[PDB]
């Protein structure tokens, strides 16, 4: 009716779930079958959030050195989805692939058990990259997003931690698809999603029908931390303040061009914290310390993520397509 | 020794 927010489709991807088998995307209906959780033995800690405990093992029936997922508790429903999503895409293009799945059989505590990823820190890590480095891991990201939107899912936690990078290798592998979820045209969606300084828009000004466009947004703030060495780029203290700090930079004309589009109702705390801000040009961030890092295609690719828009970003495939990447050995 | 059922 009236008061609803306008509808949004995908402007790609749109309807590939609708025509795959209900089994593809009906992760409610999954069944696991346990491995041997005697195969694995941790041999270091390697993060732990709020959702896991993550350790590098040894898998003793084969001496391979793997990583282990141990899931704090959360709904069965949950652990399926990550599970299915895993399955579907793995092979996939720089998609981190599922090796196994056991459970402790005292506590029921289920595990993922991981292809390991030798990765180096980002706080350590791209500070040191070149141009040229940030061009072709940027490339790697896109193939591994293209790939899961064309396969039907949205990943909703794209940054700098969920993605790891054996830099000896150049091998980069997109991990963390346990807030991933099936993109189905209509579906509305929860926008307690991502993190904090990578969540879209959309996910601020609490609107439910967003799609793979969610994973460009957070890719763009991935691009500029990395470009203009500032991490994170968007720094909110919370959700609010998050949609403000974005403001500062692009201007709030096109915000409110956005919520105008969309219908979105502004919770009404924004009234006093957002007023109306010019929109800063890319150059303001640029310096002695970062100059080698920028170029005009980098800024222009930068301006065609970091879109309120969730329907005006480049998608995984147009960015690839972009001059940014011309220079990528392919 | 042993964390959620795995040994170390
Ligand atoms: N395959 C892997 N190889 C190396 N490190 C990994 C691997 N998988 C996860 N990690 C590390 O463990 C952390 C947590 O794993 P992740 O899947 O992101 O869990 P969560 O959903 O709790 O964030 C990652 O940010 C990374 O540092
Ligand atoms: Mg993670
Ligand atoms: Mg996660």
């Amino acid at each position: 009716g009236s008061s609803g927010p306008v509808p949004s489709r995908a402007r790609v991807y749109t309807d590939v779930n609708t025509h795959r088998p209900r089994e593809y995307w009906d992760y409610e209906s999954h069944v696991v079958e346990w491995g041997n959780q005697d195969d694995y033995q941790l041999v270091r800690k390697l993060g732990r959030g709020k959702y896991s405990e993550v350790f590098e093992a040894i898998n003793i029936t084969n001496n391979e050195k793997v990583v282990v997922k141990i899931l704090k508790p959360v709904k069965k429903k949950k652990i399926k989805r990550e599970i299915k999503i895993l399955e579907n895409l793995r092979g996939g293009p720089n998609i981190i692939t599922l090796a196994d799945i056991v459970k402790d059989p005292v506590s029921r505590t289920p595990a993922l058990v991981f292809e390991h990823v030798n990765n180096t820190d980002f706080k350590q890590l791209y500070q040191t990259l070149t141009d040229y480095d940030i061009r072709f891991y940027m490339y790697e990201i896109l193939k591994a997003l293209d790939y899961c939107h064309s396969m039907g899912i949205m990943h909703r936690d794209v940054k700098p931690h969920n993605v790891m990078i054996d830099h000896e290798h150049r091998k980069l592998r997109l991990i963390d698809w346990g807030l991933a979820e099936f993109y189905h045209p209509g579906q509305e969606y929860n926008v307690r999603v991502a993190s904090r300084y990578f969540k879209g828009p959309e996910l601020l000004v609490d609107y439910q029908m967003y799609d793979y466009s969610l994973d460009m947004w957070s890719l763009g703030c991935m691009l500029a931390s990395m470009i203009f060495r500032k991490e994170p780029f968007f720094h909110g203290h919370d959700n609010y303040d998050q949609l403000v700090r974005i403001a500062k930079v692009l201007g709030t004309e096109d915000l409110y061009d956005y919520i105008d589009k969309y219908n979105i109702e502004l919770d009404p705390r924004f009234n006093d914290i957002l007023g109306r801000h010019s929109r800063k040009r890319w150059e303001r961030f640029v310096h002695s310390e970062n100059q080698h890092l920028v170029s005009p295609e980098a800024l222009d690719f930068l301006d065609k993520l970091l879109r309120y828009d969730h329907q005006s970003r480049l998608t995984a495939r147009e960015a690839m397509e972009h001059p940014y990447f011309y220079t990528v050995v392919k | 020794c042993r964390l959620y059922g795995f040994k170390w």
